[PDB]
């Protein structure tokens, strides 16, 4: 039930980065889990409160 | 410090019946 | 096999259920007792619940002895309950939902997929009626089947706060629920209200009819009342003290109005938004058949 | 000295001691105890113990740990106070605000 | 009737196979046939006879008291084959049907009352189930894999090494031997305690007392639940990862439609000046070039061996798109359960899933998400979705005994915690002969 | 004589426990056992330790060795080229692999003439173990204590665990008990007299 | 071509109130609250069919504008992005995309950025030859716009 | 080409192929098919491929 403290292992995070026009193809997509993320900066939280 | 995972399985000690020349009873 | 008395499993005193009043055992009745309710401006309006959805869990074998009393109240009542929407558990109800199943739920609240005779069970008919509901608790989260987390509450106010006038007029104003109180009430309230067998209620909720079930609705009302109690609380906007002439006051606002909280709180349980989902799709069901 | 019952090997002493605690109002036990307060959380579970300390810094400890308890200090108090040190128009985003 | 309730009746090849030698070694007149002019007492004659309650079939449509007799007594008939076979019966109530039966194994010792010539059980056969049909050459391999795994020099067996015409190999297989006298004309004889000794009554698979009472406890190893290991059949659906257990097998939810799996239903298309790979939905007759917009469907593919690439990439864009939910039963594999913290050390792409070869093991690995510690209440929140393909179509922690030695708070069991069974500690007292048992369950 | 048996001391079963651990879970009170209790529960309590993820029921791989052409580290037994195509490589991999393993179990076990010789043994005096473990223990008792679960009661701080393990031997039909015990083979010689733990 | 909003769909202004994050499964996932039935939906994939307007930017968390794109994909959300700017280069097919707009400077960009979209007009496209293979893949267009 | 069957990409052909080998009268196979062993020495001799 707790909160984690140690650094958790996390699933691979591929990146789509979707477009105006795009061919999708799936041709060896991953079937382990995985985090499909369609930005690149979403380290978004910076400004810390202590 | 990073979380981690580890595997345990019960060790064998399956020896050869040892030899003793001390005996029990009368 | 534990034969259902007449009244239901409910009369055995085996199945009582009772709550700590600062730490004294109680009726949850002589707890809703000290229940009092300051109403405000806004209303709350019971909405027709929709009929839950006919489809029942895939009856899929699963290894173990799947533990269903534990994960329900857990997931109702339980601090920080987990993975309250995985599907094996409410596979292997739907498997007790066949009319011919090996499966059997022990008083234990454990469901043995063996004929193990050593461990006394409620009669399988019994049983079969229920999970027949209440395998629909493994569509929770399922987008298709999804109940109303909003609106179902409106009817929690009614059946906890409302006076018998509000509850046959179906509206009441939004109350705020308050009494004297000590620490960790709220916490310890809900500790008490999951150890409670709540099979039994729920598979005499099934399994009656008639004059029975009817006799049974009155005898009982007040501990559904605590169950429900105990999700206003997980679900309260806000939870306070307040002091009065060296008396504290617990206050709960609102009741009957889920503010969809998720982050947790010292004063009460939280529900994350499966346990939402989960509590939301209980109620559907539970009122559906309260209300038959 | 509730733990030099059975141990001193001053009789006189072990005898009144054991009188005491055997008395119906004086009850000595140390280590962890059911509170009221558990189970509770706050980013840890609360937990009691009876422990060999004055009564008075025990009260402290207890009043400051029930201070924090009540506090309700939530993501949104400080969202809102930095809200009030912000451009007007800011948005903020990010924890849930309870 | 219960699945076990009716006629019960086997082939001929079984019976001269199992049951016939056992009648010769046991000095018993030969069962009966049953014709159309059967009535009850032969029969009772015939199975007091030969103390084994078996007839053979012999011809005609059999009159229903004798059919009730062998159903009452559960007298084993035994037929040429399985043609039409309920034209060999009366049928008064009509309920018998030729594909209303219910095939079981049934051992042997369930037919005979004597003990010393019943070596086995029922495990052996379904060991054979598990093998390939094995050409001789191959039984000798295995036969001589066997001994050099022992270090035996098997050279030289089964073969004649004459001067002249050279080495010469026969076939090791002899399923079912035993030592029999031959008349000169080199016809067999039937076994006569008369002439032939008490050794060669019975040849118990030519193997000592002892490798017998060893082989039977060995045989409850090999068929026990725990050590079937060898998992068969993946889901491929494109879902969110949410349940924590490893065994999990999503439901088909309410508005799929079965399809078998077919190269029919695939085909080269012109869809907006394209060469699509259309699929034609088998109800609706409905053609889609795109995998987008197919109509929901469990699609199901028996074997995936001429499947082109197209297809298979088409299939799998189907299950992302029109979210078809793909069984695939010819994958055979493995599943190590991995924890959250050792992660995912494997990697399987569905091209790889779609285009493995048949009969090799595929080795797949599962989290159990059990014991993943809530996120900090801090954390930044995940715009996206963490997803899967790939799950068992069958329960997979058979092998696990125990999960998640921790508490949920302090005294709560997480949800999905298994205990260890009962009888993990029963250790309870050896039988009155030796063998061991679990404790009485209750005191009488 | 003939060396018809292989007498040996402290046997390996067939089957023996796995278990997966996430080390981040670690129970903060620490728990003291009398060194008896430690030298006998022990075992037990470091293999089914606070945070295994989980625990198996694997073939053990000790006594099916290698030298029976048995892999294990898949959790099936595998054995190469036992049933294979004739004119060519079998594949890697190849499921009939788990066939043969069976085989190579099943013939590992007829084969199997291990005779067993008591060990060393310790006879805790009753008031060196708590009571919940005398109360398992009968006298005497092997050095080498395997793992069981049922020793895992009063000692794992696993609570829901205690409570369950508890239950099933608080039941009438399920009695651990470890050590020397009344077998009908008592006093019977055979050079030595037989004996059962 | 601007494609119709399928029948079915909820008109829904954005707000930011609508998004936050919130605790689901063991992770803090950026929720969308329904403004109609009042339900929050913690992942994109599960989210009602809804043709959220967004008529300006300004002030998006990034999160949850990469959140709506992935309902827009997921959840086949459609979502008018009102507050938008942007000329039109109508490529001939033999010419082909020869530039791209990524749906994240889109949804990121500072009003009165000017973007540059291109579309093919596919009426001079080859058709393919009657026994040729047909080739893996799926073309796919994200942006549209809301005027001929 | 009857070895085609359920490998050819081409539908019409693998359909046609399929009802030809479905047929009754018509059934492909790729022996050994007869094995003949010596009466003396037991072992094969003529085979059938």
């Amino acid at each position: 039930d707790d909160v984690g403290i140690m650094q958790q292992k996390k699933p691979p995070t591929v990146v789509q980065s979707r477009t105006d026009v795009f061919n999708e193809q799936f041709a060896n997509e991953a079937l382990h889990p995985t985090t499909k993320v369609i930005f690149n900066g979403l380290d978004v939280n910076t400004e810390v409160q202590p | 410090k990073i979380a981690t995972a580890s595997s345990a399985r019960q060790a064998d000690v399956e020896k050869p019946a040892d030899v003793t020349f001390t005996i029990e009873n009368v | 096999m534990l034969q259902q008395p007449t009244g239901g499993y409910t009369t055995l005193e085996q199945f009582a259920f009772t709550i700590r009043n600062d730490g004294t055992n109680a009726t949850p009745t002589q707890f809703l007792q000290l229940l009092s309710y300051e109403a405000t401006e806004n209303e709350l309006v019971k909405k027709t619940i929709p009929t839950p959805e006919t489809h029942l869990p895939s009856a899929r074998n699963v290894p173990g002895n799947v533990y269903i009393e534990d994960a329900i109240t857990q997931a109702l009542f339980g601090i920080s309950a987990q993975n309250v929407n995985a599907h094996g558990y409410f596979s292997r109800l739907s498997a007790l939902a066949l009319p011919n199943t090996s499966a059997r739920l022990g008083l234990d609240g454990v469901i043995y997929n063996s004929e193990t005779i050593n461990i006394p069970f409620y009669d399988p008919a019994a049983v079969a009626n229920f999970a027949a509901t209440y395998a629909k608790l493994g569509n929770a989260s399922t987008p298709r089947y999804r109940a109303d987390m909003i609106d179902i509450y409106a009817h929690v106010g009614l059946e906890l706060a409302g006076t018998d006038a509000e509850r046959a007029a179906g509206v009441m104003p939004v109350k705020r629920a308050k009494f004297d109180s000590w620490e960790g009430s709220l916490i310890s309230l809900s500790r008490d209200v999951v150890n409670w067998k709540i099979l039994a209620f729920l598979i005499d909720l099934c399994s009656l009819e008639g004059e029975a079930l009817r006799a049974f609705k009155t005898r009982n009302r007040d501990v559904f009342r605590m169950m429900l109690f105990i999700m206003s609380t997980a679900v309260a906007a806000n939870v306070v003290n307040r002091k009065v002439t060296k008396r504290v006051d617990r206050v709960l606002e609102y009741i009957g109005v889920n503010s969809m909280r998720t982050a947790g709180r010292t004063a009460t349980i939280t529900y994350d938004l499966s346990r939402h989902e989960f509590a939301a799709k209980f109620l559907q069901l539970t009122f559906t058949r309260w209300n038959a | 000295p509730a733990l030099l019952r059975d141990f001193t090997q001053v009789n006189w002493l072990n005898r009144d001691i054991t009188n005491m605690l055997q008395q119906a109002g004086t009850k000595y036990g140390l280590g962890l105890t059911e509170t009221r307060l558990d189970y509770v959380r706050l980013v840890k579970t609360i937990v009691g113990h009876a422990l060999n300390i004055d009564h008075f810094a025990a009260s402290v400890l207890n009043i400051n740990l029930r201070a924090l308890m009540e506090a309700n200090v939530t993501a949104d108090d400080r969202i809102k106070a930095l809200q009030a040190h912000s451009m007007i128009s800011t948005q903020f985003h990010g924890p849930n605000q309870g | 009737d219960d699945l076990d309730e009716g006629i019960r009746m086997t082939t001929y090849d079984q019976y001269l196979s199992h049951i016939r030698e056992r009648l010769h070694i046991t000095n018993v007149p030969d069962p009966i046939y049953i014709t159309g002019a059967s009535t009850p007492d032969q029969i009772a004659a015939s199975v007091q006879a030969t103390h084994v309650a078996v007839v053979l079939y012999q011809s005609g449509v059999i009159n229903g008291p004798a059919s009730t007799y062998l159903r009452e007594n559960e007298v084993l008939v035994v037929m040429p084959d399985y043609y039409d076979v309920v034209s060999r019966f009366a049928n008064a109530n009509l309920q018998m049907n030729n594909n209303r039966y219910h095939e079981s194994v049934l051992e042997i010792a369930d037919i005979f009352d004597q003990a010393d010539f019943i070596q086995t059980s029922d495990a052996v056969r379904q060991l054979r189930a598990l093998m390939p049909t094995l050409s001789t050459s191959q039984i000798r391999h295995a036969i001589e894999r066997i001994a050099q795994i022992t270090d035996v020099d098997s050279t030289d067996y089964g073969k004649l090494t004459l001067r002249f015409l050279g080495t010469l190999t026969r076939s090791l297989k002899m399923q079912n031997a035993q030592i029999r006298r031959i008349r000169p004309d080199g016809t067999v004889l039937r076994y006569d305690d008369q002439i032939d000794i008490e050794a060669f009554r019975w040849s118990r698979y030519f193997l000592d007392e002892l490798q017998l009472r060893r082989l039977s406890v060995g045989l409850r190893l090999i068929t026990n639940p725990r050590i079937a290991r060898r998992f068969n059949g993946v889901r491929i659906m494109y879902l969110t990862d949410d349940d924590p257990d490893p065994d999990f097998v999503p439901d088909v939810p309410e508005g799929y439609v079965a399809v078998q799996y077919a190269h029919r239903l695939f085909s080269s298309s012109l869809a907006n000046k394209r060469n699509r790979v259309t699929y034609t939905h088998p109800p609706t007759g409905m053609a889609y070039p795109s995998p987008t917009g197919r109509p929901h469907v469990h699609m199901t593919i028996n074997e995936r061996a001429g499947m082109s690439k197209l297809v298979a990439d088409n299939i799998i864009a189907s299950v992302i798109k029109s979210n078809w939910v793909v069984d695939i039963l010819d994958i055979e594999y493995t599943a190590e359960v991995m924890t959250p913290s050792e992660g995912y050390t494997q990697h399987v792409d569905a091209e790889s899933i779609m285009t493995a070869p048949k009969g090799k093991l595929f080795h797949l690995q599962f989290m159990d998400g059990l014991l993943r510690p809530e996120p900090s209440a801090f954390d930044p929140p995940a715009s996206g979705e963490d997803m899967r393909l790939i799950y068992p179509l069958q329960p997979i922690s058979v092998a696990r005994s125990m999960r998640a030695i921790v508490n949920h708070n302090e005294v709560d069991r997480p949800r999905g915690a298994v205990a260890p069974s009962s009888y993990e500690m029963d250790t309870g007292t050896l039988s009155r002969n030796g063998d061991l048992l679990y404790s009485p369950v209750a005191n009488g | 004589l003939s060396d018809d048996f292989k007498q040996i001391s402290d046997p390996k079963g067939y089957l023996t426990y796995s278990v997966k651990y996430e080390d981040q879970f670690t129970k903060k009170d620490k728990l003291r056992a009398s060194e008896a209790d430690d030298r006998i529960v022990g075992p037990t309590v470091n293999l089914f330790k606070y945070g295994a993820a989980v625990v198996n029921i694997d073939l053990n791989r000790d006594f099916f060795d290698t030298a029976t052409g048995i892999d294990l580290t898949k959790g099936i037994p595998l054995v190469q080229d036992l049933l294979v195509p004739i004119g060519v490589t079998a594949g890697a991999e190849q499921s009939a692999e788990y066939v043969s393993g069976l085989l190579m179990v099943l013939f590992k076990v007829m084969t199997d003439n291990r005779l067993v010789i008591v060990g060393e043994t310790t006879t805790p005096m009753s008031n060196t173990l708590s009571t919940v473990v005398n109360n398992v223990l009968r006298t005497t008792y092997h050095n080498n204590v395997g793992v069981n679960p049922a020793l895992l009661r009063d000692f794992t701080q696993v609570n829901w665990l205690n409570r369950d393990i508890t239950n099933m031997l608080q039941q009438a039909g399920t009695k651990y008990g470890l050590g020397l015990t009344e077998t009908r083979l008592d006093y019977v010689r055979l050079v030595k007299t037989i004996v059962g733990h």
